[PDB]
């Protein structure tokens, strides 16, 4: 069995492997999450959109449970593994506590799994960052973000992947209480925030929202097109 | 021993995995495979590289493997690696059938092999599988389907794709000619020959240098079948006329 | 006894360039009947069938596990399995659980994939094959089946005569067995065709 | 350069750099003295303090009723070894219903710490030890090293500038056997104070004492309890 | 770097790592073993690095069995573990066959264990050389020596340490075959005092142990009175 | 043992360790296989360094089962390991199916053992190529398994030293209709094309496979053929 | 089951009946009980049919590997040792009663192997349920160094006694003759029993059985 | 002489397909400074070796390169002493195990092959190095007669009429070559060693192990037995 | 089964019957219960055939290796210790007594009883199911200083008396005399067996 230490400390207390994993997240397609009043919206860029590719197979916005979904950035293959782990954990929690897991609880689990991979023998860190949204039993909307190191915070509006900083700068100066007043407005914010980086605005963005109680919904090309015309 | 370790599953300073990238270089040099999905079926068409006159023919095909009753795949890159993966897909499909008493849906099969491929990239210290696959299948959820996976353990559904030598060229040629929803197996097969005539630098295509499986439905039964040389010859003939 | 827990009878008969396989259709727990169309004979090729009698749960498990192995075997080697090879595969599968065996006595009936030569055999619970040139029986009413086969079976019977022989053997044999009955399914395996028939039988 | 990274790599001079680097850890530690008379065995250590608001680090640990130790070097390793020693002593009392002879316990330590100095990937224990005990062969003062070697001594000193204490120890060791408890503790203190800077002096804050004798279980004296021994020093 | 691992042969077919371990035994005190007419005598020039150390500390003479003694040179920690290995062997042999292990067999077994640490990069070769001596009525007197490589040979007289090249010539000029334990104890002591360096490597103690007819086959430290005489005859005759 | 791969991809996408294992094969002594209509021949140079080597002691052409035989080019002691493994694989197959393992199923299993030493921890590939011949389902079979674990079915091929010249010679001389007895002649002639001096019936070894089974020609028989 | 063996002047002769039964019902009227171990070594099996079958196949497979690697004829002693070491391992749970007979470099050898792992090298033996009848014949007529034909006759009579005296045995008599030269596997050396010539008769026509449903699938 | 990566430190293939580490292990055999010679006769097999005891205090009886594997199998080791002893012990274990599971004494060719198989593993596994020794086995086969086999560090083994190992391996082979193209066999062997060493050693300078058809049991000649062949 | 071994100045005399039984049926009437573990060391098997044969083979293998390692004929005590260890280690699984008799150059001819893992050296030893009937006879007939010829007679008589009384014993008497010179076998057939009161 391979027991070599891959993630180790450097002279100035830096974990090179973890920073290299963060570099992989920077080359990932932009993903934006906005926490609205009664809704949660996720928006990922489609980067190179070919005309011969089945759109439904490369979605970067998956569902972990009825109330929890997530968007990622970085290594797609790595993301799949993490998503499956989370899904299994969600069913385990639902079976031992007889209740839907809270957004923060599953966020905590994924973050913990990522940290475990930065201090274990024979493995490298996961090369992805995730945006976790959803609603808890009481009805309050949640938005979390985990990274390769294993750290996680709760946000109002965040952006990961290539151009995360650019989108973050625009989100700060555009996120207010009069920007998430209505469901439509909240979605427009994410679309407008995604238009700051994603080239050829229109069908280059993958959007999906999660309204209170109902299952995850995915906006269609023409449904997103209409929103773009209003902006 | 740290001294001799090659360090296969660690990131580079730009967040790249070199072994995976170099496994991919292998593939771009393998024989060309192309997949086209039609309304009435799906097909694979592969350049043969086993060409020497003293090769015996004894086998179904060089690079096209049947995975279960409803799917096949063709492979590009390290042949002996492909043998490991193709045997594993057969095992995965039979595991599913044993458990659910139903054929494995095509995307579930692809995903489960790709999990095996991603694990080699992340832990264990071994080199990755130097293989890309194209998979063709029919299932009751999505019907006719075509997938591609690569040594990173990444996969994606396609209408038409190509891997191996001169894939980039094949793709731009498929982007010009592939008609979404308007494609028939006859049309698909024609396009295959067109794309294969251009990705192969032997001018005359030759029905000895290619391998073509088609996958169709007849009476609620999937039918996978390697085209015989006559049919391919005719197919080639038909391209010459154009 | 565990073998009579669900009941059931299976028999295979050899004819002139043709094989016949029949079985009862009753699925019951002890004295209570649950269904009257439980599958006991499974296809293992165009002209190859396996009949399984014994514990219903093991009948289904063995059939499914054998299919798993046969499918993989037929993907690896690019050909249809031979009747004799299938027998060994089943024997090996049954012998693996030597000290915790599957409660099922299988009977195989078919024709060689390339030569179309009739072949029938039976194996015990632990996997001891027994190839015969006349007939093989298995189930709760094996004794009754032996009597019928021993006196009714003739050499070189044609498809029609073979059908009548195995039908009469099974029908009269299951009528003296309380846990076997509720219909009879017969499969006639020939070079170019397979004929499946359900006989008019007692439903008590 | 190519020989001082692994413990399993013999250098061309016939040395093992990694074991030598692990011995440097004991030399950087705070000094501690160990001496014995005819009926007693005492340990005296200088407690170090990270800052003025910090408590002085523990340096004298309990092993058993007849055995006590003084550490120098990596504290984590010292606690590791201590645990091992405690278990061995407990095992001896469970099986044979008698205290484990100090000499036998020292040999177990030697063997345990020797293993890691021959296996690839492993490292030597980075802690030096001073062991005081009392069994059927009288009082003992043992000194364990990071390279699995141990010496039976009349008096010993390890840690930063322990050579000065050793020099003092050698000069006054002739009257140790006939020394009494109070007298024997003074010598240790005097030798322990020799490794200290001209300005600094031994007080009831940076001094810890541990004694074990004929009719006395291994006890440790801290701060206010070390006043009596401290009162009288010239 | 051809000399970094024991599982790597150099271009001229040498295993440098094992040779480096032999260098560690080369820069150490000298121990001697002499096979007389009815026994074996061991003598070590124990170097007292400090005056604080108790008389009899860091013993380089061990009892691996009732009838077997061991004299070592080199890394004491490595030597100590080898002594425990030797003890294990002897004990295991008695439990399996019901009698005292023959010296030759014991030496062969321990040598193979030593040889096992000279083929891989996972472990390093032992940094010590030792001698095995024993006496029985059915075997007579036997003396063997094992080094870091694992080679085991039987001897009449042997020396290990920094002054083994000089001690061998001193052992050469002796008629040990017709000598006895009682008479060889004075010669061993004398020889040790001769090879011992005055200026360099100052302050040493003399360790003496024997096994033979005089001790009725049991290996033990030479008696104080006899050692006194031997040391008195060593200093007076030097 | 080392748990990491010793064979890994280069930036050009090559696995040099396997390229280097192939260099070992190509410097090996020559080997030839020919599949005739009614059989296969395997033939190899077993020139010994001296005349002290008891030539009859060790055999490069080896049976696996009644119906399968092997020869190799490259590293003799690596060949030994493979021979033993093929023999165990053929037995394992026979114990399950109670029919002797088809040649192509033996080739796949052995080739698979070869691929594992291109990826498993701490080991180097095999410095050997195999030619395997067999007779099953009234058809003769000849295969080559290389160090990468790839296999190919041949009508005729040559390997070891001077294989490229050898193949060109077999292009020109092989035909499908060719009977065994003739096949044997052109086997022995392909060897002659690269042989040093004076091919005796003790410094080549020859095995044949047909309906009757696989066997090593006896030196007495090789002599007749010479 | 009645199996027997005997060492004659130029080799060994094995014999067995061909009846396989389930408790008290004849399942197989012609099962082969003389299994091939090697070219000059055969084995008769008694006890649990599945065990005997799997054990001999395993022994034959292992002997083949050994013969292939050594390149020499397998010894009979290697076979018996392989068998007893395996059987002893399972502590009699593998019910295999074997009679190994063969001719190797050291000559003709005959062994009786029991389920627990014990073995016996003898000039003549017998195992199975009809083992006492066959032994009776042997004790009464066995002579050392018998001629090939005289041995066959004796073995046939020994097996015959078991066939007629033991309810567990019946059918035909199989024999196996092994010498330095060749091996003669005489499946059905004698057929001492057969059924009647059928006094009456009963047959069915092409519609005597009432059919509920039919399904024909052309191939 | 191409080289890349770590192909000279561990047993991996170099650019030309060579195994440098294994080649270095052959150079380790000559480090002992000895030469061995084994000669197969018509009804016997003899093994002669250079017995050098340059130390005086060394017990000459414990110094030998000839070992008894089984009752009928003897051998001579050449190369690294410690490695040789471990290989001798392995051979003895293999032989005893063979008889225990097969019921008959292991043939010399099978024993040599078994030791060679074990040596092959070292050339394929990088974690451990090959042994720096050479094994030569002699024994009487019941069907083939006298046998002489030798395996090396590369895992290669073969049957021989006469073969040598050590520092003067190339010279012993050239001397035995002309001879092939009891008493004479023993003489030829001794001659070959003496010829390439130019010393004409006395009875206590060499060791002799033999196995004849009449006396199959491995035997070691004494001082008086060795001198007798030296006087003639 | 009846087995016996007697010590004499210069060696030992080992003997046994040849009956292998399965209930009331004699499965082997000419079985040799004396097995050689080494050149000068023999063992008499009693109890379970499979167990005795398994242990004897195991001991022979172990002793063979031991002998070659030490380059000297093994001691009789070593052989007994090897058997004792196996018999003691598997005392709950095995059911057979391997009597040990032989000769070495250290302690001459020795007889050891290793039944159930317990080891004891005796002047003479008897085991097996038929040994119970001859306990009184051997106690009254054995005399110290018996010669080899007298030991064989003593052994023969004792075994013959047991064979006639015990249903599990019978057939012929296998005899073995071990001494420095070597091992000399002897078989006493049914017609040449000592006759006593059989009425």
């Amino acid at each position: 069995s391979y027991d070599r230490a891959i993630t180790v400390f450097s002279p100035d207390g830096h974990l090179f492997q973890v920073e290299y994993a963060q570099e992989a997240v920077k080359k990932g397609s932009t993903a934006v999450g906005v926490r609205g009043k009664d809704i949660v919206v996720l928006g990922v860029e489609k980067k190179s959109v070919a005309k011969l590719q089945d759109e439904r197979t490369v979605r970067k916005i998956c569902a972990l449970d009825d109330n929890v979904c997530m968007a990622f950035a970085g290594l797609t293959a790595d993301a799949r593994i993490v998503i499956n782990r989370a899904r299994v954990e969600c069913q385990s929690h639902r079976l031992t506590v007889e209740d839907p897991v809270t957004v923060e609880y599953i966020t905590r689990y994924i973050a913990s799994l990522k940290q475990r991979y930065t201090q274990s023998n024979g493995r490298r860190p996961f090369g992805i960052s995730a945006l976790i949204v959803g609603f808890d039993f009481d009805g309050t909307p949640r938005l979390y973000q985990t990274d390769p190191s294993g750290t996680y915070h709760a946000w109002k509006a965040n952006a990961i992947g290539r151009g995360a900083k650019s989108v973050r700068e625009f989100l700060e100066k555009n996120y207010t209480d009069e920007a998430i007043e209505t469901d439509d407005l909240t979605i427009k914010l994410v679309i407008k925030a995604l238009l700051e980086v994603v080239q050829s605005g229109g069908k280059n963005i993958e959007l999906a929202v999660m309204r209170r109680d109902q299952p995850l919904k995915i906006l269609n090309p023409e449904e997103i097109e209409k929103y773009v015309a209003e902006i | 021993s740290r001294r001799y370790d090659s360090r296969t599953t660690i990131f580079s300073p730009e967040g790249r995995l070199y072994q995976v990238e170099y496994a991919m270089e292998a593939i771009g040099h393998a024989g060309t495979c192309l997949g086209i999905l039609a309304n009435d079926g799906v097909l694979l068409a592969a350049e043969r590289r086993n060409i020497h006159k003293l090769l015996d023919e004894v086998f179904f095909s060089e690079k096209i493997y049947k995975l279960n009753e409803d799917m096949a795949c063709s492979v590009a890159g390290i042949t002996s690696d492909a043998n490991v993966l193709t045997n594993e897909l057969r095992l995965i499909a039979q595991r599913y059938l044993l458990q659910y008493q139903e054929p494995i849906p095509c995307e579930q099969l692809v995903t489960a092999l790709c999990d095996i491929k991603q694990a080699y990239t992340q832990f264990g210290g071994k080199r990755p599988f130097g293989v890309s696959l194209l998979y063709i299948g029919w299932d009751k959820h999505y019907g006719f389907q075509l997938y591609q996976s690569d040594p990173s353990g990444n996969y994606g559904g396609w209408k038409a794709t190509c891997i191996g030598n001169n894939s980039a060229a094949a793709v731009s040629m498929l982007k010009q000619d592939y008609k979404e929803g308007e494609m028939t197996l006859k049309s698909a097969l024609a396009l295959a020959i067109k794309v294969l005539n251009k990705t192969m630098d032997v001018s005359k295509l030759s029905a000895e240098k290619v391998e073509i499986a088609t996958l169709t439905r007849e009476n609620g039964k999937t039918v996978i079948r390697v085209l015989k040389q006559k049919e391919v010859e005719q197919l080639i003939k038909n391209h010459e006329e154009e | 006894s565990i073998m009579s827990y669900n009941g059931g009878a299976v028999m295979a008969m050899k004819g002139k360039n043709c094989v016949a396989i029949a079985a009862d259709r009753r699925f019951g727990i002890q004295a209570q009947m649950v269904t009257t169309d439980f599958q006991k004979i499974f296809p293992m090729g165009d002209r190859l069938y396996i009949g399984l009698a014994g514990l219903a749960t093991d009948v289904q498990t063995v059939a499914q596990r054998l299919k798993f192995r046969l499918n993989l075997y037929e993907l690896k080697e690019g050909r249809q399995i031979k009747p004799y090879t299938l027998m060994s595969m089943v024997a090996n599968l049954l012998y693996e659980k030597r000290f915790g065996p599957y409660y099922t006595e299988p009977v195989i009936a078919g024709l060689d994939p390339k030569t179309f030569k009739p072949f029938i055999c039976s194996l015990d619970l632990i996997g001891c094959p027994m190839v015969t040139d006349d007939f093989v029986v298995s189930g709760t009413c094996s004794e009754q089946m032996y009597g019928m086969c021993e006196s009714l079976w003739e050499p070189n019977m044609d498809p029609e005569h073979l059908f009548e022989t195995i039908s009469q053997a099974m029908l009269n044999a299951v009528d003296r067995d309380a846990v076997s009955g509720m219909g009879v399914i017969v499969h006639i395996i020939e070079k170019d065709k397979i004929t499946t028939r359900t006989l008019k039988a007692r439903m008590d | 350069n190519q020989y001082d990274n692994d413990v399993t790599v013999w250098s061309p001079q016939g040395r093992i750099h990694q074991i030598e680097y692990a011995m440097e850890a004991v030399k950087q530690g705070s000094a501690t003295v160990g001496l014995k008379s005819k009926t007693h065995a005492v340990l005296v250590a200088l407690k170090r303090a990270q800052s003025e608001l910090a408590a002085h680090q523990k340096k004298i640990l309990h092993v058993d009723n007849h055995i006590g130790i003084s550490i120098a070097g990596l504290t984590a390793d010292a606690r590791l070894l201590c645990n091992f020693m405690r278990q061995e002593c407990l095992d001896s009392r469970f099986v044979f219903d008698r205290p484990l002879p100090v000499s036998r316990l020292v040999s177990l330590i030697g063997s345990k710490t020797q293993i890691p100095t021959q296996r690839y990937g492993r490292r030597p224990y980075g802690v030096g030890l001073l062991i005081a005990g009392y069994d059927d062969m009288g009082p003992h003062i043992f000194q364990t090293c990071p390279s699995a070697n141990y010496f039976d001594c009349r008096a010993m000193s390890i840690g930063a500038r322990s050579q000065s204490a050793r020099t003092y120890l050698e000069r006054h060791m002739s009257g140790f056997m006939e020394c009494n408890l109070n007298e024997l503790v003074k010598h240790g203190l005097r030798a322990l104070r020799e490794t200290l800077p001209a300005e600094q002096d031994l007080t009831t804050k940076n001094v810890s004492i541990g004694i074990v004798g004929k009719d006395l279980e291994f006890t440790i004296y801290d701060d206010d309890d070390v006043s009596p021994f401290l009162e009288g020093l010239e | 770097g051809y000399d970094l691992s024991a599982s790597t042969f150099s271009p001229d077919g040498r295993v440098f790592q094992v040779e480096y371990a032999m260098k560690a035994v080369e820069n150490s005190s000298t121990a001697i073993g002499i096979r007389c007419k009815d026994g074996v005598v061991f003598g070590v020039e124990k170097l007292v690095l400090s005056k604080l150390y108790e008389e009899g500390s860091n013993k380089r003479l061990f009892n691996v069995d009732r009838h077997v003694g061991m004299a070592v040179a080199g890394l004491l920690a490595d030597a100590r573990s080898l002594a425990d290995i030797a003890r294990e062997e002897a004990s295991n042999f008695r439990s399996n066959f019901g009698y005292n292990i023959p010296l030759k067999h014991l030496a062969d077994r321990v040598a193979m264990y030593v040889h096992a640490y000279t083929l891989y990069s996972a472990v390093r070769p032992f940094g010590c050389s030792f001698m095995l001596g024993s006496y029985s009525v059915n075997d007579g007197a036997q003396l063997y020596m094992i080094d870091p490589s694992g080679v085991s040979y039987g001897y009449w007289g042997c020396a290990i340490g920094k002054a083994r090249q000089a001690a061998k010539t001193e052992i050469e000029k002796l008629q040990m075959k017709e000598m006895t334990c009682r008479d060889i104890v004075k010669e061993v002591a004398k020889i040790i005092y001769i090879v011992h360096d005055e200026v360099k490597d100052k302050a040493f103690e003399l360790e003496l142990s024997w096994v033979g007819e005089i001790t009725k086959g049991r290996h033990e430290i030479v008696p104080k009175d006899i050692r006194e005489e031997a040391e008195k005859y060593a200093k007076e005759s030097l | 043992g080392y748990s990491f791969s010793l064979t890994t991809f280069s930036p050009s996408g090559k696995l040099v360790q396997i390229e280097y294992a192939l260099a070992a094969v190509a410097g090996g002594a020559p080997s030839v296989g020919i599949k005739a209509a009614n059989g296969v021949v395997l033939a190899t140079e077993k020139k010994q360094k001296s005349i002290l080597y008891d030539e009859r002691s060790v055999h490069k052409v080896e049976p696996i089962t009644k119906h399968i035989g092997l020869v190799y080019s490259g590293m003799g002691p690596d060949y030994r390991v493979l021979v033993h493994r093929a023999r165990k694989l053929a037995q394992q197959y026979y114990l399950v199916y109670q029919e002797p393992i088809p040649t192509a199923q033996l080739v796949q299993r052995v080739a698979s053992v070869m691929q594992e030493y291109t990826q498993s921890g701490g080991v180097r590939p095999f410095g050997v190529s195999l030619l395997i011949c067999g007779w099953n389902e009234g058809r003769p079979y000849l295969f080559q398994s290389d160090p990468s674990g790839a296999y190919f079915a041949w009508k005729a091929t040559a390997m070891g030293k001077n294989y490229v010249n050898g193949k060109t010679f077999l292009e020109k001389r092989y035909n499908e209709d060719l009977e065994l007895e003739d096949a044997i002649h052109t086997a022995i002639l392909t060897l002659k094309e690269s042989f040093e001096g004076q091919m005796t019936e003790d410094n080549i070894e020859v095995g044949i496979c047909n309906e009757a089974g696989f066997r090593r020609l006896t030196p007495t028989e090789v002599k007749d053929y010479l | 089951t009645t199996i027997a063996g005997l060492v004659f002047r130029d080799g060994v002769i094995l014999g067995a009946d061909t009846r396989a039964t389930n408790d008290s019902v004849v399942m197989d009227k012609n099962c082969e009980k003389i299994h091939f171990i090697a070219p000059k070594i055969y084995c008769c099996g008694a006890g649990v049919a599945a065990d005997a079958e799997m054990t001999t196949r395993m022994a034959a497979s292992n002997m083949e590997l050994h013969s292939l690697s050594t390149g020499r004829e397998p010894r009979v002693t290697t076979v018996t040792r392989l068998l007893r070491q395996t059987l002893f391992r399972y502590r009699g749970h593998v019910g295999a009663s074997l009679l190994v007979g063969g001719v190797d470099f050291s000559g003709p050898q005959l062994y009786s192997v029991h389920p627990h792992g014990s073995y016996s090298r003898l000039p003549f033996t017998a195992l199975g349920s009809g083992q006492d009848a066959a032994l009776a014949v042997l004790e009464d007529r066995f002579q050392p160094n018998m001629t090939l034909e005289a041995a066959q006759e004796l073995l046939v009579e020994a097996i015959t006694a078991g066939i007629l005296g033991d309810l567990g045995s019946g059918g035909s008599v199989d024999a196996c003759v092994i010498t330095g030269t060749g091996a003669k596997l005489l499946r059905t050396l004698s057929s001492p029993t057969k059924p009647t010539e059928r006094p009456s008769q009963y047959y069915f026509a092409p519609g005597t059985t009432a059919v509920q449903s039919q399904t024909v699938k052309p191939l | 002489g191409s080289s890349a990566g770590f192909d000279r430190h561990i047993t991996i293939f170099s650019p030309e397909g060579r195994l440098y580490q294994v080649e270095y292990a052959f150079k380790a055999i000559n480090q002992g400074g000895l030469t061995s010679v084994a000669v197969r006769g018509k009804d016997c097999a003899v093994i002669v070796t250079q017995k050098k005891v340059p130390d005086k205090l060394l017990d000459s009886s414990t110094v030998t390169h000839l070992f008894k594997i089984t009752e009928n199998i003897g051998c001579v080791m050449t190369g690294m002493t410690a490695d040789s002893r471990s290989q001798v012990q392995r051979a003895r274990y293999e032989a005893a195990n063979w008889k225990y599971k097969y019921g008959y004494e292991i043939p010399v060719d099978m024993l040599c092959k078994r030791i060679a198989d074990i040596s092959q593993v070292y050339t394929q596994n990088a974690e451990m190095r090959p042994l720096g020794c050479c094994m030569i086995l002699i024994g009487i086969d019941e069907e083939q007669g006298p046998q002489v086999y030798k395996c090396d560090p590369a895992g290669y083994y073969c049957g021989f009429k006469a073969t040598a190992a050590g520092v003067k391996q190339t010279e012993s082979t050239s001397f035995l070559e002309k001879k092939v193209k009891f008493e004479q066999t023993v003489e030829t062997a001794i001659t070959c060693l003496s010829t390439v060493l130019s010393i004409d050693f006395k009875p206590s300078e060499i060791e002799v192990g033999v196995v004849t058809v009449e006396n199959p049991k491995f035997r070691i000649l004494s001082e008086a037995e060795i001198d007798a062949h030296l006087v003639a | 089964t009846t087995i016996m071994a007697v010590e004499f100045d210069g060696g030992v005399v080992v003997g046994s019957d040849s009956r292998v039984s399965a209930g009331e049926a004699v499965v082997n009437r000419a079985f040799n219960k004396l097995s050689p573990l080494h050149q000068h060391i023999y063992c008499a098997l009693s109890g379970s055939a499979a167990d005795a044969q398994a242990m004897a083979d195991m001991a022979a293998y172990q002793l063979e290796l031991h002998g070659l390692e030490l380059e000297e004929p093994p001691l009789v005590l070593a052989a007994a210790n090897v058997v004792r260890n196996i018999s003691y280690k598997y005392r709950e699984d095995l059911s057979a007594h391997l009597m040990i008799a032989g000769w070495d150059r250290r302690d001459g001819g020795q007889v050891y009883g290793t039944m159930g893992g317990m080891l004891t050296r005796q002047p003479f030893a008897i085991g097996g199911s038929g040994s119970t009937y001859i306990y009184g006879y051997v106690d009254a007939a054995y005399k110290p200083g018996m010669s080899p010829e007298e030991c064989r007679s003593f052994t023969t008589n004792a075994i013959a008396l047991a064979m006639n009384r015990d249903g599990s014993s019978g057939g012929v008497i296998h005899l073995v005399t071990i001494t420095a010179a070597g091992v000399d076998y002897q078989v006493i057939l049914g017609n040449e067996l000592p006759k006593f009161y059989d009425e």
